[PDB]
């Protein structure tokens, strides 16, 4: 997988590595799930999420 | 904002209002608890640099509801390549004197990595622009925060469709050429925010345009992806005495 195509499957950030390797990463205030692509908040107010709407669908 | 809608209170929680001597100056975008991104051109005519205030959690300028948080602007950082009175390199990084407190009404927008922004965010068609700017060209400014969904154009397509500053690699066009919907004076410095897989990111800064909602013209936005590394380095730096700092770019 390559980061230029489909964001390498990553929810957030993607790094290409030598060979057919890829590492997804998450912004501060998130952690990467064991699927290696998804990012989940680790704090109450992570960047880029709208609390009143997050609670509205929680 | 022309032809948009009121941003429901708390749905634009990264929007900043900048004041000088209590008067509306410009918009901005919160990217973490002490850092705000705005437009360099907002500071061309500042005389007293010590009376700049950033307000978070603002919505209706006619009232105080207790969600607002005001902070003095301790530093205004502008790229060395910006020339006052012109359009290119229209970005400023502002350090607040004290952090804002994150709440349901005060939340930073994510500053993306460059590669992610260039390779992915740049191809998301629609993004949100917001501010308390003029509701019409030659019109009064908004009392409630407004928001508008605008489509992004490739610069070659913007130049072909548009009919005077160049659109440089540090800018991009977005909006509509039919005179219905646009950002406007007073919205300068505010966010162009792009959604990708559940999260919103800073991709542009309201910068300039030929009037507002002018037929045959689009709004022009600072291409934030060009400045990610510059911003990140500055956010790791210690403050310097004096509010204005010109910092080398690249
Ligand atoms: N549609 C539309 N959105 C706008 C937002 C802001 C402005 N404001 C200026 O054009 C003033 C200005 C003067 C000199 C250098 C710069 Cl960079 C900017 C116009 C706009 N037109």
């Amino acid at each position: 997988l390559i980061c230029v195509n489909e964001n390498g499957g990553c929810e957030q950030y993607c790094s290409d590595h030598t060979g057919t390797k890829r590492s997804c990463r998450c912004h501060e205030g998130y952690s990467l799930l064991a699927d290696g692509v998804s990012c989940t908040p680790t704090v109450e107010y992570p960047c880029g999420k709208i609390p009143i709407l997050e609670k509205r669908n929680a | 904002i022309v032809g948009g809608k009121v941003c429901p209170k708390g749905e634009c929680p990264w929007q900043v209002l900048l004041l000088v001597n209590g008067a509306q100056l410009c918009g901005g975008t919160l990217i973490n608890t002490i850092w705000v991104v705005s437009a360099a051109h907002c500071f061309d005519k500042i005389k007293n640099w010590r009376n700049l205030i950033a307000v978070l959690g603002e919505h209706d300028l006619s009232e105080h509801d207790g969600d607002e948080q005001s902070r003095r602007v301790a530093q205004v950082i502008i790229p060395s390549t910006y020339v006052p009175g012109t359009t290119n390199h229209d970005i400023a990084l502002l350090r607040l004197h004290q952090p804002v407190v994150l709440t349901d009404h005060v939340v930073p927008l994510c500053l993306p990595e460059r590669t992610f922004s260039e390779r992915t965010l740049a191809f998301v068609r629609f993004s949100l622009v917001s501010g308390w700017g003029q509701l019409l060209d030659r019109g009064a400014t908004a009392l409630e925060l407004m928001v508008l969904n605008v489509p992004r154009l490739m610069t070659q397509d913007c130049l072909q469709q548009s009919r005077s500053p160049n659109i440089t690699e540090y800018m991009f066009c977005a909006g509509y050429s039919d005179g219905s919907k646009d950002s406007c004076k007073g919205d300068s410095g505010g966010p162009h925010a792009t959604h990708y897989r559940g999260t919103w990111y800073l991709t542009g800064i309201v910068s300039w345009g030929q009037g507002c909602a002018t037929v045959g013209h689009f709004g022009v936005y600072t291409r934030v992806s060009q400045y990610i590394e510059w911003l990140q380095k500055l956010m790791r730096s210690e403050p310097r005495p004096g509010v204005l700092l010109r910092a080398p770019f690249p």
